[PDB]
């Protein structure tokens, strides 16, 4: 349903995530141009882009143009492929970089492959409003460059308000990480949110985050940054415990 | 246990995903995280982002940031340079045509952390 999150204004009975807030996806002056299936969108810092219309658990692909204006001229100083994972009470924008604007001449792009995660947002569960008891599992997916394969399993305890995780399936076997115990804390804004390191063969590698989304904690959802030998690689994390 | 690195205050940047990793900091030498350059700064890396590292000499890059100029066309001048990307520090020698100049009497031009000091006109 892409052509349709780029046209189609939202309707309240789509499945949630409904909307997501671009942030992270687009600096204060800069445009970014989405396009797909015959259809064609340009956001927008603090614009929200209909997720209401996308599949869930899955990864849908826009094209992407990155501008800035520059003398009343829109200069491209990026490009490639948009991705985004939708959940229910969360989503996260990813960034698979095909070209940059070329060093030397703004008006030349220049081949570089590069991926980052953008937005992770949702409707954050609340700090002090996560249960006091239980370990709920998580399950789903990890993706990183050229890869929506990998899975993910994460675990709260949320008595001890500790977490800990594991990434699979990754091609790229040094993205095959542990996600290591880790506490929840409140927010400036008092979101429960989950930072620690990641562990790769029981060596320190990076370091990973994740959201807390859901009236009852049902999901998580952040990113992970990984030192390879190649080196340095970002994994997209979406999980969520299954209902009743 | 050291931990010499608190939040880092990048000029004409920042990190991402900074609601969640501002309340784990301090942090111990050898994280890093991923951060970006406001619009017209890039980090060493040719990027508008990359990542910084917290060293035992405190965050590095220790200018994640520099501003990169754009030259503009030249009215009434010679345009060997229009189009180009200049770094921070950069100076140029604006070739004005025949009975034209910079104004009130400049010859060069810098690229400064806030732009073209003086701004390239010719007349």
């Amino acid at each position: 349903g892409l052509a349709d999150a780029l046209t189609a204004p939202l309707d309240h009975k789509d499945k949630g995530l409904q909307s997501l807030t671009l942030d992270q996806s687009v600096r204060k002056n800069e445009k970014l141009k989405l396009a797909a299936q015959g259809a064609e969108k340009t956001y927008g810092n603090g614009d929200s882009l209909n997720t209401g219309k996308l599949k869930n658990d899955k990864v849908s692909r826009f094209d992407f143009i990155r501008q800035i204006e520059v003398d009343g001229q829109l200069i491209t100083l990026e490009s490639g492929e948009f991705q985004v994972y939708k959940q229910s009470h969360s989503a996260l924008t990813a960034f698979q970089t095909e070209q940059i604007q070329d060093s030397e001449h703004s008006g030349k792009m220049v081949a570089k492959r590069q991926f980052r995660i953008g937005d992770i947002a949702g409707e954050h569960t609340s700090f002090d409003k996560l249960p006091e008891g239980g370990r709920a599992t998580y399950r789903g997916t990890a993706f990183g460059s050229d890869d929506a394969g990998g899975k993910l399993t994460y675990t709260i305890d949320f008595a001890a308000k500790q977490g800990n995780g594991k990434i699979e399936h990754l091609k790229s076997p040094e993205l095959n990480v542990d996600l290591a115990a880790a506490d929840i804390k409140p927010d400036g804004k008092r979101h429960a949110v989950i930072s620690g390191s990641v562990l790769y063969n029981q060596a320190e590698k990076g370091s990973y985050s994740l959201g807390i989304f859901g009236g009852k904690a049902q999901e998580v959802a952040g990113s992970a940054e990984v030192k390879t030998v190649n080196g340095i690689r970002h994994i997209g994390l979406a999980a969520k415990q299954e209902l009743e | 246990t050291l931990k010499p690195c608190d939040y880092p205050d990048i000029k004409h940047g920042g990190l991402y995903h900074e609601n969640m990793r501002r309340p784990y900091f301090p942090v111990a030498v050898g994280k890093y995280y991923s951060y970006y350059c406001d619009e017209h700064f890039e980090t060493p890396s040719g990027s508008y982002w990359d990542h910084i590292h917290c060293t035992q000499d405190g965050w590095s890059p220790a200018v994640p940031c520099l501003r990169k100029c754009y030259f503009p066309y030249l009215e009434n001048g010679y345009n060997q340079n229009h189009g180009r990307k200049f770094v921070q520090g950069k100076s140029i020698d604006v070739a004005c045509h025949p009975g034209y100049a910079l104004p009130k009497a400049q010859t060069t031009v810098t690229c400064m952390e806030n732009g073209w000091s003086p701004t390239p006109r010719c007349i």
